[PDB]
DNA sequence: ATCGATCGATCGAT
DNA sequence: ATCGATCGATCGATTTTTTTTTTTTT
């Protein structure tokens, strides 16, 4: 009703696209780009077509790692709160079924029922664990087999099923140095295959380390977060009228058929014609994916821009956005 | 009501001269076709008499139960028209009909739904096996005389038989074997489906009737649609409950569909004309992932397993095996987890468990019983649910190795067996079978031979006549050649048509039979001596005698592809060039060397 | 994580396990509020609800700078920690002066710390080593291979440094998951391939 | 085996 | 004398029921 004025009065403001970051986790102290992805997690590509067929992603995927007492938890407790259906694990003990059936016994007088469990019911919406090196390899397989298949089919000694779950997913698993190692190639810092690793993208790393300044202002803006008050700093956006703005940006299906997607290629084409030397870079390849997911950057920039269509402008937004996400790969 | 006899005339008038594209009515088509099919069941378009009255569709949608029950009396006529004699022959039919939404799921249903019919989706499940029904009831009686004329019952209801048929009682009636028709009849039950399911909620069981031609048709675990007609029917006692009084709720489905097709006379007929080129063969590479692009050659060996080929049967010995194993070794961020799928909705018969975790199901058989309880039930591996239909599955490397041991299991014996517990019995499962497992490591595991590329054993590889290889290190040009191709493909917002090329290879599957002539195919036993002496100069072999019996498995599938009937000299141009190069990527970087020999085999 | 850890130890104090057991001396036969701090305990509860204000911030900064010179988590403490003696004395605001023992008894814990992963390279200078090790066995032995026995006597024997055969592994598997090695099975150890 | 309802008659009322 | 309700003799239906071989999980 009167509520979508104030999204024409939002769709005017040319500042928002900055209005939104700043307005994104204020409970949360900087980190800034990491939290516009958490924004792009929150609105997907299309997630559809192109027949006949296959259905092309759709989604998008990110794992922030870096020192413990990162508060890396800073985001996922705040989205987790924030975003419907957003669900959430240690990323330890599911155990495993957790997502997998257990299959479940006995009935009585049945066996072998069958479960989702866990992350199925986040279904189109934002996933979030933690640490995939404590839930070892066991679950990898299946968590690296959800990132592909998307919907996964599943069963023990029971009826066959194929289940749904086409869910954005995000997490955190600590360094295995819990640090840096700023020499270390990503691909090997990580303690985790490249697939699963190359299926997300992008994971996004971030490093924490004493500056006196912020020092003073982590012990100036984190001390409010303490208080009682000031409890009134606040960001641009009510959490809410922006949670609403999101639907309305939910509703498009921008779609660039514009010849500046041509200018992608190259820009795919530029980003990887360098990575071939050398392979001991952020390389990956960089995988043939990745240029995918800059499909699904520019899906998840256009929506937060409103138009449909998008513009080269934008492109090498989500291009740049890969370029430092590669970057943290780098050294 | 009587006038609705009125309606008879008019509704059967759309169901015989109506037409559509060019005319051609399908039902006069589908009396002609069933027919020497002597389905005995008719199907009629609801879209197309919805287009015409949908009126008596919504009677359909009223009350479809007597609705058909007049509109089907006719149609028995409406083809005894077209089959002056055919009376004799089952003197019964139902009209199936078509897509009724409904598209109703499971737990949403109401009593607004109820003794309306409703076409209903859910997961095939369990079910008691086929058992005969009363269908007409009649009686030698009591007192009074036979036969005393059949009566109407039931289903299923079947009274009261007060005071009659001479006299009245204690002369009562009681049915006799004599002239009473009877009819097959399954329960059968059906949970919602899975993927369906909302989350955290568990599923809602719904029982299934089967009455004439549909019971029995379906199979356990399948998923399915199901156009039936809700009701509190039947009984209500039940006298459990009592409170709130109820009857508990079930329903018969006029009709079923596997998930989620056949071919005709006019369709096959054109579809013969289709098959008559020879450069099919690539429309069919044109046809076989459109939107992937990807290897014409990867997809080759799609184009060959996915067409499938003849067993063939030994007298009276081993029918060796029909079916091609198929293998992939993987590459990181490249499509081939992709492409099965493609054949997924492609095949007619599918199954995709992917590696393990597991996937549905359990991989193999399970099932002990367990008389009690309440009968248990009994259950194969994951290739028990579609025979003849093709494996699926992915990354071996993240399968358990008792479940692994099935692997080279089901491309063997091409049956399967298991030790739990006190049943015995003997399964024969044929199944196609897919694989495509990402190498170890990194984008390609080592120059060496793939066996050091692959920590699974040559053996059980050993049943895999084909070994899908990819690549590549990044090159200048190969995006482009993609990249572009694919960002034209989410544009999106040549090859054959989907339901003609997945019609072609089941019509194909279903029909045609190729041979070889041992003439010319003496040169093969000449140019296989080439393929594995010099093959086995290098790598350990790795010639296998088995991988020779490929090429013939091979060579039936293109031939069924030219719709020869028999094997030609072009079939095995592409069999041997589809072994050459394959056996070739196996090699290591030397193979450089070992390409220029396989030049004579082109 | 954890809020605290208070690490229990005996010093053999002569001094003081003599009157512990003279306390222990006690029963044996034959100003301690009991119950009336348990109301307190309830009454301290939904009656005070203490605001640190101003005061209390600048003090612990501070700390905490030296306190890293730790982690947010422990300035998380700080603050839940001095607030709960807030809630002591039936204070709304939260004394300046109790942060200190605040963090001090946080430095309770932290002299406990006085007594790995921690510590600059421990396994890196080692995985330096082990890949020039196997890469000078690799130009040198006709192979790009050696044996994890050998590898245990080329690595663990010559030094301290040198890590026991377990830890040589996991060196070797932190290695292979940066690509730096090949496992070549459980019988040997390669160096990876270019 | 006993309890349960049907059903048959009969003796009073109108 | 017509009608009834009343009692009784007529008729026929309802009375037990859960433990040892298992099997996907680390
Ligand atoms: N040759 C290609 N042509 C078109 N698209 C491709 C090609 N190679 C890769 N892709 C794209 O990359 C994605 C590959 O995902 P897929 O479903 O194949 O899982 P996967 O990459 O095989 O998984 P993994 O590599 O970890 O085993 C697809 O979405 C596909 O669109």
């Amino acid at each position: 009703s009167d509520e979508i004025n104030e999204l024409k009065e939002m769709v005017k403001d040319e500042h928002i696209y900055d209005k939104l970051v700043r307005s994104i986790a204020p409970a949360v102290f900087g980190h800034e780009a990491v939290k516009k992805g958490i924004l792009l997690q929150m609105l997907g590509g299309v997630h559809k077509s192109t027949v006949e067929g296959i259905k092309l992603r759709g989604d998008i995927n990110i794992c922030v790692v870096g020192d413990p007492s990162t508060s890396k938890s800073q985001f996922l407790k705040y989205v987790v709160g924030f975003a419907p259906r957003s669900v959430y694990t240690s990323g330890k003990a599911s155990s495993a079924a957790g997502l997998t059936a257990a299959v479940v016994r006995d009935e009585e007088g049945g066996d072998y029922t069958i479960e989702a469990g866990a992350l199925m019911l986040a279904d189109n919406g934002i996933c979030c664990i933690d640490e995939f090196d404590k839930m070892d390899i066991s679950d990898q397989v299946a968590i690296h087999e959800a990132m592909e298949q998307q919907t996964i089919s599943i069963a023990k000694a029971g009826i066959h099923a194929t289940l749904n779950a086409r869910t954005s997913i995000l997490a955190a698993a600590n360094p295995v140095g819990g640090r840096y190692n700023r020499k270390l190639s990503l691909r090997g810092n990580l303690n985790m295959t490249a697939p699963i690793m190359s299926r997300f993208d992008l994971f996004f790393v971030i490093l924490d380390d004493c500056n006196e300044k912020i020092d003073t202002e982590l012990a100036s803006h984190i001390v409010d977060l303490h208080m009682k008050r000031d409890e009134a700093i606040e960001p641009p956006f009510s959490a809410e009228q922006l949670r609403r703005y999101i639907k309305y940006a939910r509703t498009f299906k921008p779609i660039l058929t514009k010849e500046a997607r041509s200018y992608l290629v190259e820009k795919y084409k530029e980003l990887r014609k360098d990575d071939a030397q050398g392979f001991s870079r952020s390389s990956y390849r960089i995988t043939v994916r990745q240029l995918e997911s800059m499909i699904r950057l520019s899906e998840a920039i256009a929506r937060a821009n409103c138009v449909d269509e998008i513009t080269p402008s934008f492109i090498a937004e989500a291009y740049d956005l890969l370029r430092q996400s590669i970057i943290r790969v780098d050294v | 009501p009587n006038v609705s006899r009125t309606i008879a005339r008019e509704l059967k008038s759309f169901l015989l001269e109506y037409t559509d594209e060019t005319g051609r009515s399908v039902y006069g088509a589908r009396i002609r076709t069933l027919g020497e099919m002597n389905s005995e069941s008719l199907e009629v378009n609801y879209r197309h008499l919805a287009e015409s009255k949908a009126i008596l569709a919504l009677f359909l949608a009223k009350c479809p139960e007597e609705m058909l029950k007049i509109f089907d009396l006719v149609a028995m006529e409406a083809t005894e028209l077209h089959y002056p004699d055919y009376a004799r022959i089952h003197s019964e039919i139902h009209v199936r009909i078509s897509d009724f939404p409904t598209i109703y799921s499971l737990r949403e249903l109401r009593e607004s739904n109820l003794s309306s019919l409703v076409r209903v989706t859910g997961v095939v499940t369990r079910r008691t096996g086929v058992f005969p029904q009363l269908k007409y009831v009649k009686f030698n009686c009591l007192k009074c005389g036979s036969i005393l004329g059949p009566f109407f019952q039931d289903s299923n209801e079947e009274i009261r038989i007060s005071f009659c048929t001479n006299c009245k009682s204690k002369g009562p009636f009681r049915v006799n074997g004599e002239k009473t028709v009877y009819r097959n009849y399954q329960r059968v039950t059906l949970q919602e489906a899975p993927g369906t399911v909302p989350p955290g909620r568990l599923p809602r069981h719904r029982e299934v009737i089967l009455l004439a031609d549909l019971v029995d048709v379906s199979k356990p675990g399948e998923e399915v649609e199901v156009t039936g007609i809700y009701k509190n029917n039947y009984d209500g006692n039940l006298n459990a409950k009592n409170g709130f009084p109820v009857f508990a709720t079930i329903i018969e489905a006029n009709s079923i569909k596997r998930r989620e097709f056949s071919w005709t006379e006019e369709e096959e007929r054109e579809f013969r004309k289709i098959s008559r080129d020879r450069g099919i063969i690539d429309k069919i590479i044109s046809s076989m992932a459109p939107s992937i692009y990807g290897h014409r050659d990867i997809k080759t060996a799609v184009a060959c397993s996915l067409f499938g080929g003849v067993p063939k049967n030994v007298n009276g010995k081993h029918s060796i095996r029909g079916d091609i194993n198929v293998l992939l070794l993987g590459d990181p961020g490249t499509a081939k987890s992709q492409i099965l799928k493609y054949v997924e909705k492609t095949a007619h018969r599918a199954v995709f468990a992917t590696g393990q975790g597991a996937s549905a199901v359990g991989l193999t058989a399970s099932v002990r019983k367990d008389p009690i309880t309440k009968e248990w039930t009994l259950e194969g591996g994951a290739l028990v649910l579609a025979d003849k239909g093709v494996c699926l599955i992915d990354e071996f490397d993240k399968m358990n190795d008792q479940d692994r041991t099935s692997i080279h299991e089901a491309m063997e014996q091409q049956s399967i067996s298991i030790s739990k517990a006190g049943i015995v019995t003997t399964l024969q499962a044929r199944c196609s079978i897919i694989a495509a497992a990402n190498p170890n490591g990194g984008r390609y595991n080592s120059t060496l031979p793939l066996a050091q590329n692959v920590s699974l054993t040559e053996p059980i590889l050993s049943r895999f006549d084909i070994l899908c290889v990819v690549r590549d290190l990044v090159d200048e040009e190969a995006d482009e050649r993609l990249a572009t191709f694919v960002v034209d493909s989410h544009v999106r917002s040549s090859p054959i048509p989907q339901e003609l090329l997945m019609k072609y290879i089941h019509y194909a599957r279903t029909k045609i039979y190729p041979k070889l002539h041992q003439m010319d195919m003496d040169k093969v036993s000449r140019v296989y001596a080439d393929l594995r002496r010099e093959s086995i100069s290098t790598g350990s072999f790795p010639i296998t005698v088995r991988h020779l019996e490929s090429i013939l498995r091979i060579a039936e599938s293109f031939a069924k592809m030219r719709l020869s009937e028999f094997v030609s000299s072009y079939d095995l141009d592409r069999a041997i060039k589809v072994v050459v190069d394959s056996f070739v990527d196996a090699q290591k970087v030397s193979v450089r060397r070992q390409l220029r020999r396989s030049f004579a085999i082109y | 994580r954890f809020d605290l850890v208070y690490l229990v130890l005996d010093k053999v104090d002569e001094k003081n396990d003599r009157e512990l057991a003279k306390h222990l001396t006690n029963l044996y036969l034959e100003v301690l509020p009991v119950e009336f701090l348990t109301m307190y305990i309830s009454y301290a509860k939904e009656h005070i609800h203490p605001i640190i204000t101003e005061a209390a911030k600048t003090e612990l900064v501070r700390a905490y700078v030296g306190m890293r010179k730790a982690t947010t988590r422990q300035l998380e403490s700080m603050i839940r920690l001095a607030e709960a003696h807030a809630k002591m004395k039936l204070k709304n605001v939260v004394e300046l002066e109790d942060v200190q023992e605040a963090v001090r008894l946080i430095r309770s814990a932290i002299k406990d710390y006085a007594t790995q992963t921690g510590k600059s390279v421990i396994q890196r200078k080692l995985q330096e080593d082990l890949s020039r090790e196997i890469m000078n066995v690799l130009k040198d032995q006709a192979s790009d291979s050696m044996s994890f026995n050998e590898l245990i006597k080329q690595i663990n024997e010559h030094s301290q440094d040198r890590v026991e055969s377990s830890d040589i592994q996991e060196a070797l598997s932190r290695l292979q998951q940066e690509d730096k090695v090949i496992v070549l099975g459980e019988g040997v150890r390669r160096s990876v391939r270019l």
